[PDB]
């Protein structure tokens, strides 16, 4: 189910559904496009990780809650100088809030059945 | 050449971290303390919150004013 997330991720990325930052995760929570909220953990975060919980647990929004900033931030395709090899460095994203448009997918329905239970 | 009056200081940007952190305030349960007002606008609806000013209130997306 994380390369459900990667698939999800990389057709909301492509098509251009997600919201993605926090001011852009209040606006798509505010108009109410979530459709899904990915989260990183683990950094020194007092307010801004129950700014995003007390958000998502207002109406319908789910959570995905991945361990590392940076991994995410790797995965949301920000940072690749010399795509043979490795990504250099890149900043640690902690909430794209995906609007996925393009439901022409596999990964949508196993993540649907992730939250399911 | 040389001239005598000094040059104009460029604007510097005032960047706030976590600016989101300010505009809400997050509750003990799953609500919220909205401390900001909301622009009653077309162009701009429920996302875009107003300017909290000393004498007046200013949205900064569709340039709409309310004063006291």
């Amino acid at each position: 189910v994380n390369t459900a997330l990667q698939e999800v991720l990389k057709t909301a990325l492509i098509h251009d559904g997600l919201a993605r930052g926090i001011r852009e995760a209040a606006k798509a929570l505010d108009k109410r496009q979530a459709h899904l909220c990915v989260l990183a953990s683990n950094c020194d975060e007092p307010m801004y990780v129950k700014l995003v919980e007390a958000l998502c647990a207002e109406h319908q929004i789910n959570l995905i809650k991945v361990d590392d900033n940076k991994k995410l931030g790797e995965w949301v395709g920000l940072c690749k100088i010399d795509r043979e090899g490795k990504p250099r460095k890149v900043v640690g994203c902690s909430c794209v809030v995906v609007k996925d448009y393009g439901k022409e997918s596999q990964a949508k329905d196993v993540i649907e059945e992730y939250f399911k239970c | 050449k040389s001239y005598t009056t000094p040059k104009k200081n460029k604007h510097k940007r005032k960047k706030v971290k976590l600016a989101v952190l300010k505009y809400y305030k997050v509750d003990e349960n799953g609500k919220i303390s909205r401390l900001r007002r909301e622009c009653p606008s077309d162009e701009c609806g429920a996302g875009v919150f107003m300017a909290s000013h000393f004498d007046r209130h200013y949205c900064g997306k569709c340039c709409l004013t309310y004063c006291f």
